[PDB]
């Protein structure tokens, strides 16, 4: 039913920038968390930036300041404007959505992923 | 001793009316007794009661007897009642004319009220002597006896009117019928709740922090179905408490313990989700591991303080004749409490958790419409069940609980017990309502193959 599209991935030199875009189709509950997760080869999955339907943020402290996550007014899309890239950020970035329609538990929507390699 | 087929019928009559005990117990006056109300001694020595029992039975019983031995004792009591009836000029003419079945109804009355008490029914006894069954049944239905003990008297009067055992055949059919329904209710509560407990303990994905609260709910509901609901079913199918005064206090405490823990846990779960759904990031940081174990311990500590402390300290006791009669009678375990405990327990068990859950889940509805076909419908029906099922199950009881304490005549005991079983039924509904996640489903299917 619900599918989320994943744009903005690519390869760039060290010190460049990117701008990930995630558009989620289908119907979702008003209270949610749109987020981005990354997994480099080896180490397991980690979070970078999550944004709540109210506006509260949460950035991994190895990532905050350089990265900023945002939401679109009247659109189920999340934007991760990322800058000051470093070679330790080579990972597939995943788009996650937390649905709260069932009040007792969390219902995860994952994405396929976009490769991001940072050169030098 | 010598038994008859008539003798066994009058035994099964009072087995239903008064109960059968095969182990020495205490009557309303504290005197040791066995069988169907066979007084052993007024001595306060249990060994003395055992000596009297062994002399009468003809065996070293050590307090425990068989059914046949209880019938030996019972038939002796019937012989004595009959000899009394024959020495009394008010009861002998009626007795001599009655058939065997109606003859057992009269002996039943004498066992309940005494020879002197029954001889005061001058006009009903004359009507019975003249075989005027319907007119005697009408007059007896107007008696003080009928108003004091209606169920007993309905069965006895039906016996006078028809000369059959129909009233006792119908009671026994009902007893087996409810026992079936009770065992089913006990099965659903225990199975559903033990299934949730093991699913959490054998799955690392389910051992989240919110589900730690759901384990508390499932445990408070598990003791309900293992200790509270089964013994509460004995009072419904047998009409009496069969386990002595001491276990009545404990059962009542475990009852209030688990009901308090279960509903307040629903209150904690209601708060938990509110924080995770509204401020999920301050939620994940402030609610630590030990803080979650801090709430559950607080819930159970409050539950023990409102159940074992006041009930065992007799603070919950009312001071009417109706209440003091039930307290002195080990066979009575009705929930009869004073006004203070009825309100204080209702507030701590139901009304405070209701107000929090109502306010919390109403605000989740509010902030969902502010930050807006739409999925708002699927989440609204979910809230409608979480509050609808909870309110529907316990609201009738805790309204009657507070009212009945002030106006004892407004809430019939039958209706009062029924409302309490609606609340008992919530312990089966909770695992259906709160364990509906895909993680539970993948685990439940993995437990049943
Ligand atoms: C939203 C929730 C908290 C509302 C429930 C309030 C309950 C506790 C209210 C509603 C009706 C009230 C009862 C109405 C009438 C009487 C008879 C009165 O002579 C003594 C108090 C008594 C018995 C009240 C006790 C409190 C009561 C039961
Ligand atoms: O012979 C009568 C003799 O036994 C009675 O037993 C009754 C008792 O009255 C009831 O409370 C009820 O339990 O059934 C009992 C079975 O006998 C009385 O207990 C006794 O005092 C009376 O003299
Ligand atoms: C949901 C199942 C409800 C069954 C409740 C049966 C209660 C019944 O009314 O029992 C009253 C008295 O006979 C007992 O003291
Ligand atoms: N049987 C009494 C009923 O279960 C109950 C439970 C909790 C209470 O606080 C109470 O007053 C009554
Ligand atoms: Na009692």
């Amino acid at each position: 039913q619900v599918q989320l599209q994943e744009s903005g991935g690519g390869l760039v030199q060290a010190g460049g920038s990117l701008r990930l875009s995630c558009a989620a189709s289908g119907s979702i509950f008003a209270l949610n968390i749109m987020g981005w997760y990354r997994q480099a080869p080896g180490k397991q999955r980690e979070l970078v930036a999550a944004i709540h339907s109210g506006g509260t943020t949460n950035y991994a402290n190895s990532v905050k300041g350089r990265f900023t996550i945002s939401r679109d007014n009247a659109a189920n899309t999340v934007y991760l404007q990322m800058n000051s890239l470093k070679p330790e950020d080579t990972a597939v970035y995943y788009c996650n959505v937390k649905d709260f329609g069932a009040i007792i538990y969390d219902y995860d929507y994952w994405g396929q992923g976009t490769q991001v390699t940072v050169s030098s | 001793d010598y038994k008859d087929d008539d003798d066994a019928n009058i035994f099964e009559m009072l087995r239903i009316d008064e109960g059968l005990r095969l182990k020495i117990y205490k009557d309303t006056e504290g005197y040791y007794t066995i069988g169907i109300g066979h007084l052993l001694t007024k001595s306060p020595s249990l060994n003395a009661a055992k000596s009297e029992l062994d002399k009468a039975i003809g065996r070293n019983t050590n307090g425990v007897i068989t059914k046949d031995e209880a019938e030996k004792l019972f038939n002796q009591d019937v012989d004595a009642a009959v000899r009394g009836i024959l020495r009394n000029a008010k009861l002998k003419p009626v007795y001599d004319s009655l058939d065997a079945v109606r003859r057992a109804a009269l002996i039943n009355m004498v066992f309940q009220m005494g020879e002197t008490g029954v001889a005061g029914f001058t006009n009903s006894l004359r009507m019975l002597q003249q075989k005027r069954w319907d007119e005697a049944a009408v007059n007896l239905a107007k008696s003080r006896w009928y108003n004091q003990t209606p169920n007993r008297a309905k069965r006895v009067i039906t016996t006078f009117r028809t000369g059959t055992w129909d009233a006792y055949a119908a009671s026994q059919q009902w007893t087996a019928g409810m026992g079936l329904l009770m065992a089913l209710i006990v099965l659903l509560i225990v199975a559903g709740n033990v299934l949730v407990i093991v699913a959490i303990a054998k799955t690392p994905r389910l051992q989240t922090l919110t589900n730690l609260f759901i384990m508390s709910l499932a445990s408070a509901d598990l003791v309900m179905g293992l200790l509270v609901v089964p013994f509460g079913a004995t009072i419904v199918v047998w009409g009496r408490w069969e386990y002595g005064s001491f276990f009545c206090e404990l059962w009542t405490s475990v009852d209030v313990l688990c009901v308090t823990a279960s509903i307040e846990t629903l209150c904690v779960i209601a708060l938990d989700r509110y924080l995770a759904i509204t401020s999920p990031f301050r939620y994940q940081s402030l609610l630590t591991r030990a803080r979650a174990r801090g709430l559950v311990c607080t819930v159970w500590a409050i539950s023990a303080l409102v159940s074992f402390l006041p009930i065992l300290m007799h603070w919950w006791r009312a001071e009417s004749d109706e209440a003091r009669r039930c307290y002195n009678d080990p066979k009575c375990c009705d929930f009869v409490t004073n006004r203070a405990y009825a309100i204080a327990s209702s507030v701590v068990s139901f009304y405070v958790p209701l107000c929090i859950m109502a306010f919390v889940y109403l605000r989740v509805f509010r902030e969902a419409q502010k930050q807006v076909a739409l999925r708002e419908q699927k989440a609204l029906k979910t809230l409608g069940i979480i509050m609808g099922v909870f309110t529907l199950c316990w609201l009738p009881f805790f309204l009657a609980n507070v009212v009945k304490a002030f106006h004892r005549e407004l809430v019939p005991d039958r209706l009062f017990v029924f409302f309490n079983w609606l609340g008992y039924a919530n312990s089966a509904f909770n695992p259906i309502i709160y364990c509906r996640s895909p993680d539970f489903r993948k685990a439940f299917q993995g437990l049943l193959c």
